[PDB]
């Protein structure tokens, strides 16, 4: 209800991410959150084509080039997420997620707190 | 309506924390964590940099030390306060020949801004009373993502965005009626290569921007001025690397004034319409009177409109 002023509560509450989600929506990342509640259901594939499939989706998405909804990684991210591609895997967007977290975490997060949004 | 556009780490930031000092406790009690990471960070980075390079430890009884920083790292346990056993690690790591080594081939590498500043200042800020110096808030970094508002009046709106190409596609909605747009310049880049793909030039990859910000059809009407920021980093390394490294063609001689005159030359030629002025100023967004002094002079250009 409250704790999330942990980071990772807000992330696990149905309300705070859709809540968060609208911050970001006017901030203009809301795609950090979108990769990373998508990131989220990947994992939750378990057969091998199913999962080729979204992770080429998901690439398409947030991590390609000029993509829509691309997300702000670094080289050395981007082209292993790229090698993993080659073999969707569960693992496969773990790193992007990770750092993708972080952003969201020490940066939008706080700038979030302190506003409308969050009283 | 202001937009503080450029690449990426150009300072774009760093300079609307000095809008903000012309820092409430509750704030400076915020960038302590900060301060922390920057620094275990930047000192991480010269750890595994020491590999990538093959740079030999000063001392063997480093690689002790030394991997317990990357743990912390690891553990992202390196938001809170240096134990003591690390506040130690690092001073002694900070002070290993090796790691001065490898150090000053920083430009081979991506390592921290801030990194000299704040490993010159462990102790400084490893105090259990710490609190965050005017500067300490500056020198941090947090890559910016989309696009952040500020207000504010001076003589009688701001726009903050993200550096890196995946953020430029957003640009795009903010560029409706812009006054005038300030464009920060890392002068310190001509030697580095993106964070985004570790081979494009920073400098030619702001150039490559600047020309298309410049020439928009957008501001025809609107005022450009141009931050070559960084002006501090890039006097005390200009002397030992070369401008070539940028630009194969340079034929002045390695020296702040001429570097300079180039570099400004540079992204002076950038620009399209003859009817149309555009205003350089070689700022350091860490230094308040720097900027405090030339945003004044912007808020004249802007108003003598
Ligand atoms: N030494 C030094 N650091 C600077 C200067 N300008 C920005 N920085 C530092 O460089 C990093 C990037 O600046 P930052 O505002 O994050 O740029 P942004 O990439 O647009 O956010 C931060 O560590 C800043 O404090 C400068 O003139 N001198
Ligand atoms: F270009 Al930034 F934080 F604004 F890296
Ligand atoms: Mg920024």
């Amino acid at each position: 209800v409250l704790g999330w002023r942990s980071f990772d509560l807000l992330l696990n509450s149905k309300n705070g991410v859709a809540a968060f989600h609208a911050f970001l929506k006017t901030e203009f990342s809301e795609e950090n959150l979108e990769f990373w509640l998508a990131c989220e259901e990947f994992k939750k594939i378990r057969s091998a084509t199913k999962l080729a499939s979204r992770a080429h989706h998901i690439f398409d998405e947030y991590i390609r080039s000029e993509a829509p909804k691309e997300v702000n990684i670094d080289h050395e991210t981007r082209e292993l997420t790229k090698t993993n591609l080659q073999a969707a895997t569960t693992s496969c967007f773990d790193v992007a997620q990770g750092k993708t977290r972080t952003l969201m975490e020490k940066d939008s997060y706080p700038r979030f707190l302190k506003s409308p949004a969050y009283r | 309506k202001l937009l503080l556009l450029g690449a990426g780490e150009s300072g774009k930031s760093t300079i609307v924390k000095q809008m903000k000092i012309i820092f409430s406790g509750e704030d400076v009690k915020q960038y302590k964590p900060v301060v922390y990471s920057n620094t275990i960070q930047s000192l991480a980075a010269i750890v595994r940099a020491m590999d990538t390079l093959g740079v030999e430890y000063g001392d063997k009884e480093r690689k002790t030390d030394s991997k317990m920083v990357c743990d912390v790292v690891s553990r992202m346990e390196d938001t809170e306060p240096f134990s003591a056993e690390l506040l130690s690690a690092m001073m002694r790591l900070w002070g290993d020949s090796g790691i001065q080594e490898c150090f000053n081939r920083s430009r081979e590498y991506q390592l921290n801004d801030s990194a000299k500043y704040y490993l010159d200042s462990l102790d400084r800020i490893g105090a259990g009373d710490y609190q965050p110096t005017e500067q300490d808030i500056l020198r941090t970094r947090v890559k910016t993502t989309g696009i952040v508002e500020t207000h504010f009046t001076f003589k009688n709106r701001l726009f903050d965005v993200g550096g890196q190409r995946s953020e430029r596609k957003k640009w795009i909605h903010c560029f409706e009626d812009v006054t005038a747009i300030i464009f920060c310049v890392a002068l310190s880049g001509y030697d580095q290569v993106l964070h985004e793909d570790e081979t494009t030039n920073r400098m030619h990859e702001s150039l490559m921007l600047f020309d298309s910000i410049c020439n928009n059809k957008f501001f025809i009407d609107t005022s450009i001025i141009l931050f070559l920021n960084k002006k501090d980093l890039f006097g005390e390394k200009i002397k030992k690397s070369p401008l070539t490294i940028c630009f194969p063609e340079y034929p002045g001689s390695n020296t702040y004034e001429d570097a300079a005159a180039y570099i400004q030359t540079q992204f002076e030629s950038k620009n399209r319409s003859p009817n149309k002025e555009i205003y350089c100023h070689m700022t350091c967004a860490t230094d308040t009177n720097n900027i405090q002094v030339v945003f004044d002079a912007v808020t004249d250009i802007i108003i003598a409109n």
